[PDB]
């Protein structure tokens, strides 16, 4: 239930295999913990490419407060930061820009892409977009939406962090295997769909 | 006689005064439903003409637009000279509250035109742009680079043959080779931008990735010391090939994607493309249609102009009436939410008429809206904008006069601030906004970016003045008009009648059909003017999709002003534009 | 003739009405009960305009446009505030009793009315009353019945009965409760009852066919394609979605089959979509099937056939030209077979000698209908060439239109011409071994053995032309029939033969040469026309080798030890005993072909070809005239496993791989121009359809409509990634919407109609120069031979009568529209309208043999006794037994052959 990836430098240039979990106690308690600080405190890469950049600088407005999930510091510079929110379309011209961003970020990183067009390219299936942001970049978690709402994207937000809260990395770069193990988590929609179906009723759209 | 009404306009005293000074058979009068004379003028009189037009005792001050169209598919051809290709050229007179549409017609082989920036510096970009997606050459340009695509692009985009979908062309592969090309090509070069080179002029990069929420993209800085010497921006990081999808989807298909033409602005942007469109299919809406546009666009203007407060404030240093502006915005957010089903891209505008009814309880969310706003917006003063502070970051930064605005087709609140009273709304009334009473503040002679966010923070409080009017005011009636191209139709006739249901099976599969004629909407958008020209065939597509967006003329406009400043008086300027990059580069 | 619209001057023809006259010009008027092919009656009101008595006239009056004749001087108004008025009347009266029914409609998006709503301006309804309704009725397997969207126009009563000569649909009822159908619930009878899904402007009669696995028409992937199920070559418009061929439309050539297909072409694609189809390269190996993808396919066949001492090549006419010639190329010339037994070869190549050689003008389908009288020999004409008998009709019923044209009545009033000429008609003199489809508009009819059918013909032109041979023994009643024929035939200016090798006979050939000599001879317009067999009998003809026996002597003889068919199953043309163990001698049998043929257990590589619908090529139809069939989809578009190229490239590519080791595939146009510089005599396909470098201003055609839906989502199972668009190297038509597809594009392939506003097949007007003429820029295809300055000389081989002997009985061929063909009976939608297999037997024989009809007999050819059931045929001569050609386990090529213990089981 777990994939490797290692990496070695077309784009992305990482191959992936089907692993068995390998989870001493106290290594890993050692890995939850690190797990722990690293969800609890992620720091996106503060990249404006378009409308949905919008609404995630909404997002860390104060009707919304982005900030209580420990993910307010929206750092300039891609080696501070954690995580890269592709929040708008992937343009031919600034497809090498984000590739240049997302290859000048650290490791441990996630990608979250924002809106239909960073999903695949949204309504805009034209000569001058790149169909979505997986053709060049690997993407941890999707969000539907054009735009999607800011609580959409802290939905992605708790999403990545459970993510990260069991998947395990090396501790040191000196000790252990060195490999990334990322876990095969169940699909939301297979999640939602018990809860989805059994919806009887909505209000008419005839009111507030 | 209806407003969409097919005029020839030989009734316009500029057309008599060509006829008195090149003669009769100079140039072709052309009848269309764009309300402006339409002029075919010979190629080699282009120059001729416009320095004729610029040297009226009223004299057309304001290149508004220019662009071209491929003519080579177009059958309805009536009454048109021969051409593959043609330039259009928009041209405003503020003093006479007139426009001229010149045209050149072109062969396929011999695409060129005499360059029109002796004339009109914005004809710079707008040639620029003509060459890069027409392929259309101008003689005597400076530099007739690309301006929207990569230098390594082959083929020309908005030409007819050239197909339209990333699916036709294969997918995007990134390899090591292509992404060194890739990078290589975005390098910058002294010498072909014409920047015109001391041993100390040292070259900066701004972009292209941004941190602000207004797009993406780069100005290359010629610097002496901290003085910007020279600067050219470099725009295209944002291309989404919008009219090319404007010839790809249908008259109804294409509303969500006039959404995202300036995406502060929402239903500001769906209503010039809903009003050309209605101009080609002769529908006259109603009078609650026109009062439920005006209050959704209003409501929309108040959100983008929080919006470029807010941010023009950050940029200053202030970084707490983000914040509050921001829960106005989500105030703002509700409402919208309750009437359309959707917060920044609504679609809700249809061609004739809207999308829904208003839902029941929208007065008491529009009353909590106009309770809640002055007191922000008097706090956001008092807090932020009569700071000393910012008035030192933002007075006498970046200024301009009435000429300069004139010259680069500067409109808006950029415009104003010379003290120009030039606004859509006011001069060439749209959407019933004659029945509503405000007043159109302008500035000084002066424009300074705290004299332009003064302007904005007035027409902010304009449009509550016009909010609560509607409020008042809002008529019993129809949503949708009751013309047979109204689409689609009500949704209850739909479901319950026959003739009904073929009208909608019809025109949300095939499209409806507009007959062949041009349209053209110029409105009053949250950022300058906005306008839409629309050539149909006669078919369920149009043919031609121009969309003239203010921001393009404030981006070509920021190297005249800009000039002999500081690079924190760079950032000055690039937060108090008002400007978004989908907006240029659309 | 001057006509003045809305101020505006236009000239026109005065013989038209103001209708077509006015389309043909770009205009739009309203119009239900008008059909170019069936004339105007008057009975929609829908076409209203106003007409003007001079210009200086005002007031006016409403006159309909269809029943008003264009003359010179009119003054007429579309846009008049009365007309249009009237015409929004006539469309909500027309939508008062209108059912609710578009969403579940096969009509939707394909609907005239739809259009005609639309564009009258009709979208508010007042009416609040009631609506009519209607019981539905069972017309088959092919058409489905839905009477409640019925607008009472006429089209389809008028199309059936006066047009398509049927006799079981007809109107019924009265006033506002008038149903449109059959008397009782039954299959329609008709060889053309397909057509009532394009006459019908509603959705009454819907392609059932197409309904099982339904799809709108923006949704589809249409092509210009050739019918493939027989040699007349009607021009198509086959349509896909998600990788089956869902549609067959009819394809506006108005030199060919302007308006209307048969029902063999429009519901016999079904053996596209079968699921039994090889979409992989297989290879045996013992008793393992090895699935290879192309490469090493060409490959691994490359060293068997390099090691091989003679390889041969048995086409077929099923085949392109650029298969069979690329087959040709890569087994040479010498060892390149036909796969058409000797006599069927042998009676194409002298029908091929007639057309070619006989001095005398070969007509067009569309040509067919304007000859003064009519000789049928040999031919059973609606169960072989169905459209040739469809333009016989409307030959036929010429002598009541020039009837009517005698007395000043315009050409389009066809009320005013069938009255006048109430049952006189042109001659038609049909010969069979039984009765036919045409005995009901037949002067005479002859039902006789082919050897008397032969007799028959040599005594017309003998009886015409003296020189001609003469035939001894003939009966005076026989006599004065022949005197009838002759006098009938002396007396036309424009007689027309039609004879064909489905007869069996060379001697009926001979025949229909002689008499077409004799009429030319005489200084009459004589037109000859011959019915081949299958789609590329013609080309598999001009392009000639030996027959299939000689491939199997060469095979049985072991001088052959590996063999090549392309796309023949082998058993049509010989016995099956012979053929399979003539396969299984040879070491290496290699099978390219689309279908599941059964000589397929046998060979050792099986190539899996692409079919009609999957390739591009070129077809030669029953007339010479060379036409190109385009690719509809990409089979790999989808199922990304699937490996299935056209047959040419798939030998192309094998003979590039035996020469020098290396697979180059090809493109189209390279064996286009390989045909045409090795063989002279198909050098005029090089000019059927431009090369693939054609473009309509800068862009290539669209081969679906622009409003073609699903992109993002049609694949999105497979992968959330959306694939390549498939790329067509091979044609100027592409696999999208990025394409042209304007009525006023200077092209003649056209894949679909649509224009603003006419969604329905009613577009093809907009595709014309004038409304029910050709198309706008000449139509497709090309004759690839003149009529040659000189003729034959008379054949003196005159056959002796038929003897009907004791214990052998001649097997009288029977042809079926549906079940002869051999890809029609794969499709699953026939086997309900095929016949059940039977044998005919005379009143007399039967007797003799002590049966009845209905019992099992059972006889034995080549040494294989099978059983059939029996019908009393009253009009087949005695000594003959009625086989049903092309059926389950009975070959084609046993027409006029011989029978041994014929006796009851
Ligand atoms: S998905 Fe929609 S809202 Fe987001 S960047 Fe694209 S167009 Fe803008
Ligand atoms: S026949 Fe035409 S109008 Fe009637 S239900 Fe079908 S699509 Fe609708
Ligand atoms: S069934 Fe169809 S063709 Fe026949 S009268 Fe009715 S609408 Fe016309
Ligand atoms: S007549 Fe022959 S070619 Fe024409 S549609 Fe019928 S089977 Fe096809
Ligand atoms: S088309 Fe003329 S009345 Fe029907
Ligand atoms: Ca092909």
């Amino acid at each position: 239930d777990y994939t490797l990836t290692r990496i070695d430098p077309r784009y992305p240039l990482q191959k992936q295999e089907i692993v068995t979990d390998p989870l001493n106690v106290f290594m890993g308690k050692l890995n939850d913990m690190v797990n722990w600080g690293r969800k609890n405190s992620i720091w996106p890469y503060n990249f404006g490419l378009s409308c949905c950049y919008v609404e995630m600088v909404t997002s860390f407005t104060a009707v919304h407060d982005v900030a209580r999930f420990g993910a307010e510091v929206l750092r300039a510079s891609p080696r501070q930061a954690d995580l890269m929110v592709v929040a708008g379309t992937c343009f031919t011209k600034m497809a090498p820009v984000i590739q240049r961003l997302y290859d000048q970020m650290l490791e441990p990183k996630w990608v979250i892409s924002m809106g239909a067009c960073a999903n695949s390219g949204g309504m805009y299936d034209i000569y001058s977009v790149v169909q979505g942001v997986d053709k060049f970049i690997p993407v941890d978690v999707y969000i539907p939406g054009c735009p999607p709402r800011p609580e959409a994207y802290m939905q992605a937000l708790m999403l990545l962090q459970e993510s990260i809260g069991k998947e395990r990395r090396p501790l040191s770069w000196v000790v252990g295997d060195q490999g990334v193990y990322r876990a095969n988590m169940q699909s939301e929609r297979e999640r939602k769909r018990g809860e989805r179906i059994a919806v009887t009723n909505l209000r008419t759209p005839d009111e507030i | 006689e209806p407003a969409w009404q097919t005029r020839d306009h030989l009734d316009d005293p500029v057309i008599g005064e060509l006829r008195n000074r090149f003669g009769p058979d100079a140039f072709t009068v052309q009848a269309t439903r764009t309300g402006v004379p339409v002029v075919w003028i010979k190629r080699e009189q282009l120059l001729e003409v416009g320095d004729f037009l610029k040297k009226l005792p009223k004299p057309y001050v304001m290149l508004f637009d220019l662009h071209g169209m491929d003519e080579r598919l177009r059958t309805h051809r009536e009454g048109l000279p021969a051409a593959d290709f043609s330039v259009f050229y928009h041209l405003i007179s503020i003093d006479r509250n007139r426009d001229i549409m010149l045209k050149v017609a072109l062969a396929e082989n011999d695409l060129h035109v005499p360059t029109f920036t002796k004339l009109f510096p914005n004809a710079n970009w707008y040639e620029r742009e003509t060459w890069d997606l027409f392929g259309i050459t101008f003689d005597g340009h400076p530099n007739l680079r690309r301006i929207m695509m990569p230098q390594t692009w082959k083929g020309h985009p908005l030409r007819k043959d050239y197909p339209a979908r990333a699916t036709e062309f294969s997918p995007f592969e990134l390899t090591k080779a292509k992404q060194d090309l890739e990078m290589e090509a975005l390098t910058f070069k002294p010498e072909e931008w014409g920047m015109k080179r001391n041993e100390d002029f040292m070259f900066l990069n701004l972009g292209p990735n941004h941190p602000s929420a207004h797009g993406a993209f780069r100005i290359v800085l010629q610097l002496d010391g901290e003085e910007i010497v020279d600067c050219v921006p470099d725009i295209g990081y944002h291309h989404r090939g919008a009219e090319k999808m404007g010839e790809r989807q249908s008259w109804h298909s294409y509303i969500p994607y006039t959404d995202r033409i300036e995406y502060l602005g929402g239903c500001v942007n769906e209503m010039p493309y809903v009003l050309a469109v209605e101009k080609l299919a002769g529908i006259t809406v109603p009078d609650r249609v026109n009062v439920i546009r005006v209050m959704l666009s209003e409501l929309f203007r108040i959100n983008s102009h929080l919006l470029y407060i807010s941010t023009f404030i950050q940029d200053v240093g202030a970084m707490t009436p983000v914040f509050f502006a921001f829960t106005d915005r989500q105030k703002i957010y509700d409402l919208v939410e309750a009437i359309t089903g959707f917060r920044m891209h609504p679609a809700w505008f249809r061609i004739g008429g809207v999308a829904h009814d208003l839902p029941r309880g929208w007065d008491r969310l529009l009353r909590e809206f106009l309770d809640w706003m002055p007191k922000r917006l008097a706090s956001y003063e008092k807090a932020a904008l009569q700071n000393t502070i910012l008035k030192g970051r933002s007075q006498g930064v970046a200024a301009y006069g009435a000429k300069e605005a004139l010259e680069w087709g500067t409109t808006g609140a950029g415009l104003r601030a010379t003290g120009i009273d030039f606004d859509v709304r006011k001069a060439r009334p749209y959407s019933g906004y004659e029945n509503f009473d405000f007043e159109i503040p302008v500035g000084g002679g002066v424009s300074d970016c705290y004299t332009r966010v003064m302007l904005k923070v007035e027409e902010l409080r304009q449009s509550l003045r016009i909010l609560e009017q509607c409020l008042n005011n809002m008529p019993e009636g129809p949503f949708k008009a009751d013309h047979p191209l109204t689409t689609p139709p009500p949704k209850e006739r739909t479901l319950q009648h026959i003739e009904t249901l073929i009208t909608h099976f019809l025109q949300v599969s095939w499209g409806p059909v507009m007959p062949a004629n041009e349209s053209f909407q110029m409105i009053e958008a949250t950022k300058g003017i906005n306008s839409y020209y629309l050539t149909s065939d006669g078919s369920t597509m149009s043919y031609r999709t121009r969309i003239r967006t203010p921001s393009y003329a404030h981006l070509q406009q920021i190297p005249a002003a800009i000039r002999g400043s500081l690079v924190s008086d760079l950032i000055v300027y690039l937060g108090s534009i008002d400007f978004v990059m989908s907006d240029v580069d659309r | 003739a001057t006509i003045h619209v809305d101020g505006k001057e236009y000239e026109v023809n005065g013989a038209d009405n103001l209708l077509e006259a006015c389309l043909s010009l770009g205009l739009d008027i309203p119009y239900f009960c008008w059909h170019p092919a069936l004339g105007s009656v008057g009975a929609c009101r829908q076409c209203a305009v106003k007409q003007y008595q001079n210009a200086e006239d005002t007031r006016g009056r409403l006159v309909m446009s269809c029943m008003t004749p264009a003359s010179d001087g009119t003054f007429i108004s579309i846009d008049d505030e009365e007309a249009k008025q009237f015409r929004e009347s006539v469309v909500e009266w027309l939508m008062t009793n209108h059912p609710h029914d578009c969403p579940v409609c096969e009509e939707g998006g394909n609907c005239h009315l739809q259009d005609m709503t639309v564009m009258t301006g009709h979208s508010f309804r007042r009416y609040r009353f009631t609506k009519r309704t209607h019981r539905n009725q069972d017309l088959g397997p092919f058409i489905s019945h839905e009477m409640n969207r019925c607008i009472a126009c006429y089209r389809c009563v008028r199309y059936y009965k006066d047009y398509a000569g049927g006799t079981d649909l007809g109107v019924y009822g009265a006033h506002d409760n008038v149903y449109f159908g059959r008397p009782e619930d039954g299959t329609l009878e008709s060889e053309f009852s397909g057509n009532l899904v394009e006459i019908c402007p509603t959705g009454v009669f819907t392609d059932k066919t197409h309904s099982e696995r339904y799809n709108r028409k923006w949704d589809m992937q249409f092509a210009p394609s050739i019918c493939q199920q027989c040699s007349i070559g009607c021009n198509i418009s086959p349509g896909e979605r998600y990788g089956e061929l869902r549609r067959i439309e009819n394809r506006y050539n108005g030199t060919v089959n302007h308006y209307f297909l048969c029902d063999r072409g429009r519901f016999g694609y079904g053996y596209v979509n079968l699921k039994d189809r090889p979409r992989q390269p297989v290879q045996r190996r013992g008793d393992d099937f090895i699935t290879l993808n192309a490469e090493q396919a060409m490959q691994g066949a490359a060293d068997i056939l390099r090691q091989s001492k003679k390889v041969i090549g048995i086409g077929s006419p099923r085949a392109s030209v650029e298969s069979n010639f690329a087959l040709r190329e890569l087994v040479g010339e010498e060892n390149f077979y036909t796969g058409i037994a000797h006599g069927e070869q042998e009676r194409l190549q002298l029908a091929l000698k007639v057309l070619r050689e006989g001095g005398i003008y070969t007509p067009a389908l569309r040509e067919i209908e304007s000859y003064d009288a009519v000789l049928v020999l040999g031919e059973d004409v609606t169960q072989t060439g169905a459209r040739v008998a469809l333009a016989v009709r409307q030959a036929v019923k010429g002598k009541a239109r020039e009837m009517a044209a005698a007395q000043k009545v315009a050409d389009w009033q066809i009320a005013a011409i069938l009255n006048i000429g109430q049952r006189a008609k042109h001659p038609l003199f049909v010969t069979n071994v039984d009765d036919t489809r045409l005995d009901d508009i037949a002067a005479w009819t002859y039902r006789a053995p082919v050897e008397d059918q032969a007799r028959l013909g040599f005594a017309i032109a003998h009886a015409l032309d003296n020189s001609a041979p003469a035939v001894d023994g003939i009966e005076p009643e026989l006599q004065s029939k022949i005197d009838v024929i002759v006098q009938a035939l002396a007396g036309a200016k424009k007689p027309l033969i039609i004879s064909g090798t489905n007869a069996g006979s060379l001697e009926v050939i001979q025949a229909a040469a002689n008499v077409a000599k004799a009429l030319k001879g005489r200084g009459a317009d004589v037109g000859i026309t011959m019915i081949a067999r299958s789609v590329n009998s013609m080309g598999l003809g001009i392009m000639g080798g030996g027959s299939l026996e000689e491939a199997l002597t060469e095979l049985e003889t072991g001088r052959a030890d590996a063999v090549v068919v392309l796309e023949n199953d082998l058993h049509r043309h010989a016995s099956a005993t012979r053929v399979n163990a003539a396969l299984a001698k040879a070491p290496l049998v290699m099978v390219v072909d689309h279908q599941r043929t059964a000589i397929m257990e046998n060979a050792h590589l099986v190539l899996s070809a692409a079919s009609f619908a999957e390739s591009d090529g070129t077809v030669i139809n029953n007339e010479g005239r060379a036409q190109r069939f385009f690719q509809v989809y990409d089979p790999a578009y989808y199922d990304s496993k699937t490996v299935m190229l056209e047959s040419w490239r798939w030998l192309h590519s094998l003979h590039s791989t035996l020469l020098s080791r290396e697979v180059d595939w090809t493109q189209l146009d390279h064996v286009i121009d390989a045909v045409v510089a090795k063989i002279p005599e198909l050098a005029g396909i090089k000019d059927a359809a431009p090369d693939a470098t054609f473009r309509i201003r800068g862009q290539k055609l669209a081969r679906e409509p622009h409003r073609y839906s699903g992109r993002t989502a049609m694949r999105a199972n497979i992968s959330v990634h959306e694939p390549r668009q498939p790329q067509d190297i091979d044609t100027m038509f592409t696999f999208s919407m990025e394409g042209n597809n304007q009525p006023t594009a200077h092209r003649s392939q056209v894949p679909f109609a649509w224009a603003p506003g006419w969604n329905s097949p009613q577009a093809w007007n907009k595709f014309q120069d004038e409304v029910g003429g050709k198309l706008r820029f000449g139509d497709p295809g090309v004759r690839l031979f003149e009529t040659s300055e000189n003729g034959l000389d008379y054949f003196t081989s005159v056959p002796a009568r038929f003897q009907p002997q004791d214990g052998k009985w001649r097997i009288a061929p029977y042809y079926h529209l549906f079940g002869s063909d051999e890809l029609s009976q794969r499709a699953p939608v026939f086997q309900s309208r095929m016949p059940q297999p039977y044998i005919k037997l005379n009143p007399a024989d039967a007797a003799k043999l002590g049966v009845n009809a209905g019992t099992r007999v059972s006889f034995s050819y080549d040494g294989n006794t099978v059983t059939l059931p029996v019908e009393i045929a009253e009009g087949l001569t005695a000594g003959q037994v009625g086989l049903p050609m092309g059926m389950s386990g009975i070959a084609p090529v046993l027409a006029g052959a011989h029978l041994e213990d014929l006796k009851e089981a």
